[PDB]
């Protein structure tokens, strides 16, 4: 294509491989899971609400 | 003049004040009554089930009766009002409209109330016939659709129910209900010359002229379709079965009602050579001074038949069963 | 000008290298011991007819009572989800919207669409009357999205691979995010507010800073247009629908695609994504009339929720996660609970 | 009790407020489904602008024929990409495409547009009104005979006028053949796909024309009465 | 990732015979209907020739109408459009685009370089 696009696609691609910073992908998702059962005692969709609790009864 | 038995403590018999008609045998001798009766047993069955079915579609759902062809179900119910009168009736027999003469006049509950549902149910289906008329009227010919015609349909109710409404009072200002002998109900203009004439004919023949004007006019609007689709293209074998279907459906409604308008100019033809035979014939045994046609059980009958039948054609318009 | 295209690749293969070392288990087997969400039925608890041709967008706000609607009428309608009373019905100079916002606090709504204008409007008014209070303009193409930072910024993705940042009181941009090849078509911001993420039509989902015009990263790995996407109430995932039938998440720190929620059984293209407060319920509003909720853990459809005459256009879910609000083309809103 | 009472009252004020929007939708509704909206597409040298004239980011303009409103949209502010703000055109009644019969070059991908139009999932349900454009320039470029058909279509050798075909009182068979030809090209992937529920309506037209607006809305007719022989089971 | 390598073509004297490969990366290369599309030097893009997901219907511009041939082959994932008897103005750079669409037979591949889901083409010189 043009010099321009692919200079700056080249450069963008240079760029983001000066600091990368990742994580472990299994502890990533222990991570992920441990939200999620942790906020899942105040959600209201998972476990259904009585009909005082909510407005929309 | 006048027969002493007949006497009450004023109706309209032989022209004169204090009078009424007999009970249950004037015309009709023998147990030919009760054998009319077990007739219209045969018929009760021909109807209080049919459109019983529309009811039960009714109970199957609601939405899929848009209003062009919703007032279906106000006919179906406005007829099986009459459908479960005239059963009450053969249930009550005679003894509801005979104590013994007729039951004349707004004296008694028995009457009056029964008089009042239907009369008015009888005309208001006759009415909701005349509205259903009106929306397939105003969904062929300026091709109205089924939700800006629901907007004026209160003030098709306004007309649907008032109009009855204004109908079945007014009668009662004269005091123009009498019983019926053949069957055991109550209603109007039975043993008058005026009651059923003006209040019966009249707007039944109103609402069947202009039911059969808008009809045919919905009928060659869609015919205008029917002409317009097949000279281009297309097989032309989806509208013509429709057509076909609301001729039918139509014939099937229209024919017992002109078949009833019939039967009410042949009463009121010859009542009056009715009441003469009758005067002539019942003079000598009942020694009052003497001053020729019979009546006909089968068009009677035929007659009873064709009032309670034309309930008929809803179940007709429920389409394939599901 | 091959050369620059070959180290192109070269960083490519060096990027898919990095990502397989650092890639060893997937997130399906590390979850079997959870316990499964259970069969969820949600009875659509209210009804919000009225409006005049398809809805495109809807948004709730902080307040889980004020839903907001774009028609192709040219109305927004804001609702109450409470009482189903229409609070108020801004008409449009162009019928033609295909997006709506509401700000955090009760006081600005937002549309736009084919016009390329993005329109923002008082929900407040001494006189009594809502009226434009604000016209932007800038944007070349149609506008997909937008979104609310505060009552004085707002970011826009538009139909000419750019997302911009505007002040509504200066009336110009500030920040542009320019690098997508196709159209973006939605946009989900952060609980920090301090990022967000852009789906475009080439089967992309940069992620941005709203400070430097600057892409952090991109991620790929659907087959057709992004037509959705919704951050995790965490602020570290997000989940993008496809016209593939795909529903992806993929986490920022990670740099990777994480968990694939699909089956052989659909068959169309998902239009809208959204989940629920504690995240681990999705649900993804189809092209085939009905909604599919997922657990997003597990990948498995807990339930579907259908009642729509035609595609499911938005969908939206409150900010304490009470209820669910599906938009269709059939002119009719719904609220799930 | 005060405060309740106080509570009611506005409540009272909201419900009369919404009352008011809801009738003034009401009052929208009729206004709204009169109006008929078609959608123009083309080419840039197709002359998609000389349609109406006598009664004239995004460009719309309003014609009334015979108490019938038409809003007319001509959507060209946009980039080239045209699959995804095209599924905002589904409640139009109509799509306006304008072909340049005289150009051949674009042809191609004028059937290549008109073809995807037809076979999109949201322009399912949508009829093509499909116009041809200068049929004077096309008329010239094949008398002049400096450029032909068998170039861009090798099946113009074995194409003849159809008898259906009713020829303009007074030309050559060569430009009937031509621009019957285009239209039956039309046609072909108009008829392959669509199992009724829209169908294409051809037309010629020239740079001249001065009722184009009588024929749109003739075809908008037919169209109406084919849509509401839709819902109901009568076709 | 999505991505399509084309290969072959080149320096072809005219009236010769040319195959042109496309090979699908990422995407389930046998679900998606396949575009080949030609751009000429002073001229813009141009669509030459479509294929379906079984190859069961197909459709070639005029000018390469019966000449040009187009296959597929989805367990290789792997397309082939072969050229016979070249005329000189066929010079052009040629992409292989995807129909960006699951299960479909129509969409929007003529756009001005904007297109996402093509390769990075092959160009013949004649």
């Amino acid at each position: 294509t043009a010099s321009i696009a692919q200079a700056r696609k080249l450069v963008e691609q240079l760029k983001m491989e000066a600091n990368i910073d990742r994580i472990k992908v299994s502890k990533a998702a222990a991570d992920l899971m441990a939200y999620c059962e942790a906020h899942a005692k105040e959600d209201p969709l998972l476990t259904p609400v009585p009909a005082s609790e909510n407005p929309f009864r | 003049w006048c027969p002493r038995e007949l006497k009450i403590d004023g109706y309209s018999f032989l022209h004169v004040r204090d009078c009424s008609p007999p009970c249950p045998n004037m015309y009709f001798r023998r147990e030919e009554l009760s054998f009319a009766r077990y007739f219209i047993g045969l018929i009760s069955i021909i109807c209080l089930s049919a459109t019983l079915f529309t009811f039960l579609t009714f109970l199957i759902d609601v939405t899929r009766f848009r209003y062009p062809e919703r007032p279906i179900i106000f006919y179906a119910v406005c007829y099986m009002m009459v459908s479960l009168i005239f059963f009450i009736g053969f249930l009550l027999e005679d003894r509801v409209a005979c104590n013994s003469t007729v039951t004349q006049g707004s004296h008694n509950k028995a009457c009056t109330m029964l008089f009042m549902i239907l009369y008015f149910f009888t005309m208001a289906g006759s009415v909701w016939w005349v509205i259903l008329t009106i929306t397939w009227f105003l969904a062929a010919v300026p091709k109205w659709g089924s939700e800006a015609i629901e907007k004026k349909a209160l003030l098709f109710h306004a007309s649907a129910w008032g109009i009855p409404g204004t109908l079945t009072i007014i009668l009662l200002a004269m005091n123009k209900i009498e019983g019926d002998n053949i069957s055991g109900v109550c209603f109007v203009g039975l043993y008058d010359v005026d009651a059923l004439r003006y209040f019966v004919l009249a707007p039944l023949c109103l609402y069947v002229v202009v039911g059969v004007s808008l009809l045919l006019a919905g009928i060659i609007s869609l015919n205008r379709v029917r002409i317009e689709i097949p000279l281009e293209k297309e097989n032309q074998d989806k509208l013509v079965k429709f057509m076909i279907r609301i001729g039918v459906f139509s014939i099937l409604y229209l024919v017992p009602l002109l078949v009833v308008i019939g039967c009410y100019f042949y009463e009121q033809a010859y009542r009056g050579i009715w009441e003469t035979t009758w005067i002539q014939e019942r003079c000598r045994e009942y020694h009052i001074p003497c001053p020729m046609s019979r009546p006909d059980l089968i068009l009677f009958l035929m007659k009873y038949l064709m009032a309670l039948i034309v309930g008929i054609p809803s179940v007709f318009w429920v389409g394939s069963k599901k | 000008l091959d050369q620059l295209r070959q180290e192109a690749e070269q960083l490519k293969n060096q990027i898919r290298d990095a990502r397989k070392a650092c890639a060893d288990a997937t997130l399906s087997q590390i979850t079997n011991n959870i316990d499964p969400v259970g069969r969820i039925q949600m009875r659509t608890r209210r009804t919000l007819r009225g409006h005049l041709a398809k809805i495109y967008a809807m948004h709730w706000g902080t307040d889980s009572r004020l839903l907001v609607s774009a028609s192709q009428d040219g109305k927004l309608i804001i609702w109450d989800s409470y009482t189903t009373n229409k609070v108020h019905a801004i008409p449009l100079r162009s019928s033609w919207v295909m997006t709506c916002a509401y700000a955090p606090s009760g006081n600005y709504v937002a549309c736009g669409g084919l016009d390329n204008i993005c329109s923002i409007y008082n929900l407040k008014t001494r006189e009594g009357n809502v009226r434009v209070s604000r016209e932007l303009a800038g944007h070349t193409g149609y506008l997909s999205c937008c979104r609310f930072l505060d009552d004085n910024q707002i970011v826009t993705s538009s139909g000419d691979t750019t997302c911009a940042l505007w002040d509504i009181e200066t009336g110009q941009q500030t920040t542009t995010f320019t690098g997508h090849t196709g159209d973006v078509m939605s946009l989900s911001l952060a609980p920090d507010t301090r990022l967000f993420v852009s789906g475009a039509c080439d089967a992309s989902a940069k992620l941005w800073d709203v400070r430097e015009g600057m892409c952090r990263q991109t991620f790929t790995g659907h087959e057709s247009d992004i037509n959705a996407i919704c951050f995790f109430p965490n602020g570290n995932a997000f989940a993008t629908g496809s016209d593939d039938a795909t529903c992806r998440l993929f986490d920022l720190r990670a740099d990777q695609e994480l968990m694939t929620y699909s089956h052989d059984n659909i068959i169309c293209g998902i239009t809208s994504v959204s989940f629920s407060k504690s995240g681990r319920l999705l649900l993804a509003g189809y092209d085939d009339f009905n909604c599919n909720v997922w657990d997003a853990l597990k990948a498995d459809r807990a339930g579907v929720l259908a009642g729509h005459d035609n595609r499911v256009s938005c969908l939206g879910v409150t900010d304490d996660g009470m209820a669910v609000a599906t938009g269709s083309w059939d002119s009719f809103l719904k609220i799930w609970n | 009790n005060s405060k309740t009472e106080d509570k009611r009252a506005q409540k009272r004020a909201e419900k009369k407020r919404s009352k008011l929007i809801d009738k003034q939708l009401q009052d929208e509704k009729m206004g709204y489904m009169c109006t008929h909206r078609l959608l123009l597409l083309g080419a840039d040298n197709s002359g998609k602008s000389t349609i109406v004239k006598q009664m004239r980011g995004i460009f719309e303009t309003k014609f009334q024929v015979d108490k019938v409103n038409f809003h007319m949209f001509d959507v060209g502010g946009q980039r080239d990409e045209r699959r995804k703000w095209i599924q905002c055109f589904n409640d139009v009644t109509a799509i306006i495409f304008v072909v340049d019969s005289s150009d051949y070059n674009r042809l191609q991908e004028a059937l290549n547009l008109f073809k995807s139009i037809w076979n999109n999932r949201w322009l399912r349900t949508i009829s093509v009104i499909l116009f041809l454009n200068k049929q004077d320039l096309l008329a010239e470029k094949v008398l002049a005979g400096k450029s032909k058909i068998e170039d861009y279509f090798p099946e113009f050798a074995r194409y003849t006028t159809p008898e259906d075909a009713t020829p303009e009182p007074g030309e050559d068979p060569r430009v009937t053949r031509a621009k019957y030809f285009i239209r039956d090209e039309f046609l072909r992937i108009s008829t392959a796909s669509g199992d009724g529920r829209h169908y294409c309506y051809p037309h010629f037209t020239c740079a001249v024309d001065t009722e184009n607006a009588r024929r749109i809305f003739n075809d908008c007719r037919d169209i109406i009465q084919r849509m509401h022989l839709r819902q109901y089971e009568l076709l | 990732q999505v991505q399509l390598q084309e290969s072959g073509g080149g320096l072809v004297q005219p009236g010769g015979s040319l195959r042109l490969s496309c090979a699908a990366s990422g995407f389930t290369f046998s679900n998606y209907k396949m575009n080949w599309v030609r751009q000429a030097p002073g001229k813009g893009l141009e669509w030459v020739s479509d294929i379906s997901q079984s190859g069961a219907s197909i459709s070639y511009t005029g000018s390469v109408k019966g000449r040009f041939t187009i296959s597929r082959d989805n367990a290789k994932n792997t397309l082939y459009l072969q050229m016979n008897s070249l005329k000189p103005e066929d010079t052009a750079v040629y992409y292989c685009a995807r129909c960006p669409a699951p299960f479909t037979r129509d969409c929007f591949d003529v756009t001005s370089t904007t297109y996402a889901y093509r390769g990075q083409g092959t160009q013949v010189t004649v």
